[PDB]
């Protein structure tokens, strides 16, 4: 998120990041963890600052677009992995919200 | 020197090139529906590259009319 | 060639082995989906389902009868057990025939992709029906499209996607019914 009333919403993904980034993890790879929203690079740079590489922010102050999410898909293409990894919490209800990480192949 | 289609070729990525197709449809639209296609258009964020851990450096974007045609 | 036995369920029984044992394993964008490629069945006989998406909105998910796709070889058409298709469209029409009744809608490009399992799955940006377009101001910009090309080698290419466009649409406002 950007504002922090969230309820440690921001922490649980943060803490699912690691959960994901010391699993996927069998042989030393490179691996550069990207947040977008305010609230992550305060919350990574905890865990990994070593590869914490970029910051989104301001995302949500006037609306989510495609062409807004392009343009950080296409600054994540720069550098070119050979896969993405997406940590973010599925809205399922008002209630539960599962964290889900959704995987994109090079 | 990438080989590939006409954005391809012209360092493009795919993204861009659809979204200025999808940028160029907007402007030829209805007007009860023209305006309201400007909000699904329009990019408002910021980026920041962290080379060190704790550095700075960024590139905000205010942009309304929609992903930029021009070079990147 | 099959160095990484990946997955949804292998990725639970690994990740019990990292990550503290408090935590119960992330979601993953197949346990939200129903409807599969490889899957057998979806196609009972004449209509044929038909996802045709944008990122802001669902357009279509009931099933047609024909599917006129603007590739960029040419428009085709896709019956119920079409055979496997991965298609980039170029800007034009989709025609969502469901019978004697059809709806036209112009998109902006963006593929489309039909599943072994006879499911169509159009997936463009921007699909503006035809009723919302105005003929006026297409080839008011057309024109000037048809007039700026500098030696901005990545202008190049977007006055190239600026010409193709509105020429299609110039072609697919003329014959309506």
């Amino acid at each position: 998120s950007d504002k922090g009333l969230c309820g440690g919403l921001n922490s649980n993904i943060t803490k699912y990041t690691r959960a994901t980034l010391a699993t996927t993890e069998s042989e030393g790879k490179d691996v550069v963890v990207v947040s977008i929203g305010d609230k992550g690079r305060s919350q990574l740079t905890r865990i990994e600052s070593q590869r914490y590489q970029l910051a989104i922010a301001d995302t949500y102050k006037v609306r989510v677009t495609f062409g807004q999410a392009s343009l950080i898909v296409e600054e994540l293409i720069k550098h070119n992995p050979q896969s993405y990894q997406i940590l973010f919490n599925k809205f399922r209800s008002a209630i539960s919200f599962k964290p889900t990480v959704a995987t994109i192949l090079s | 020197a990438p080989s590939g289609p006409f954005y391809r070729v012209a360092g493009m990525s795919y993204l861009r090139y659809s979204n200025i197709c999808a940028d160029l449809l907007r402007n030829v639209l209805k007007e009860p529906f023209k305006a309201k296609a400007q909000a699904r258009q329009a990019i408002h964020f910021r980026q920041a590259p962290y080379v060190d851990g704790k550095a700075g450096a960024s590139k905000v974007y205010e942009l309304e009319n929609g992903i930029p045609k021009t070079a990147n | 060639e099959a160095a990484a036995p990946a997955g949804p369920k292998e990725f639970t029984e690994v990740w019990n082995k990292k990550a503290p044992s408090t935590l119960i394993v992330p979601e993953f964008p197949s346990n939200y989906t129903a409807v599969k490629a490889v899957g057998e069945g979806q196609v009972h006989g004449d209509a044929f389902p038909v996802n045709f998406y944008t990122p802001h909105s669902i357009l279509s998910q009931a099933q047609k009868d024909t599917v006129v796709l603007p590739g960029v070889d040419g428009y085709f058409g896709v019956k119920a057990s079409h055979v496997p298709t991965i298609a980039q469209l170029k800007p034009g029409v989709v025609e969502l025939h469901s019978g004697a009744e059809s709806e036209k809608f112009f998109v902006s490009g963006g593929f489309a992709f039909v599943h072994p399992n006879g499911v169509t799955d159009i997936c463009v940006l921007e699909a503006a029906t035809l009723d919302q377009v105005d003929p006026a101001a297409v080839k008011s910009a057309l024109a000037a499209a048809s007039a700026a090309q500098p030696t901005d080698e990545f202008e190049q290419a977007a006055n190239r996607a600026a010409i193709e466009l509105y020429s299609a649409l110039e072609s697919a406002v003329e014959a309506k019914a």
